[PDB]
Formats: C-alpha cells, structure tokens, sequence
C-alpha cells in the first residue's frame, strides 16, 4: 500500500523515497503493476497509520 | 495572464525536502532526473507559479 501520488514511482528507473528504500524495481521488469484506491477499506476517519 | 518568475541564484539547493512534505499530485521533470538534482550544479533557475 502506497500513496496516491506515490504509483508513478513503482516503474522501472524511478526517483522517489519509498524507490530506493522501500521497494526497488530492476531496469529489465516485465509484468504488469496493478494499482486501485483503497479508501473503502485502507483507510479511517481518526487516521490509519 | 501575470504569472509570477521569481529568480533563484547564488544558493545550494535541497531538493530532498520537496519530496519530504509534498501535496505536489503532479511531479513532472522534462530534461532532468528528480534524484540526481542534488549532484548537479545550475544556473537559469527560475521558479514560475500560476
């Protein structure tokens, strides 16, 4: 689970933070990354944290 | 119509902290890679809000 403006980085050769010390995707990938909004269910009123 | 240009000159840059705090939902770089922004030296650094 990631931010909403966070899914451009889950690509080949991305800058970002959680790119480099999160989750890193080699240069040759293939494969198909899937994101949708989890607001229904990964989220709350008081903050999900 | 009146855009805003406001120079920016004679500093060292962190770009590290834009993406710390950051509502940006657009991040969008044309001839230059975002992570290699603070190995790079500039001049012509203009900042253009509208």
């Amino acid at each position: 689970v990631i931010r909403g403006n966070e899914v451009s980085q889950i690509a080949p050769g991305q800058t970002g933070n959680i790119a480099d010390y999160n989750y890193k995707l080699p240069d040759d990938f293939t494969g198909c990354v899937i994101a949708w909004n989890s607001n229904k269910l990964d989220s709350k009123p008081s903050g999900n944290y | 119509y009146a855009w805003n240009r406001k120079r920016i000159s004679n500093c060292v840059a962190d770009y590290s902290v834009i993406y710390n705090f950051a509502p940006f939902f657009a991040f969008k770089c044309y001839g230059v890679s975002p992570t290699k922004l603070n190995d790079l030296c500039f001049t012509n650094v203009y900042a253009d809000s509208f």
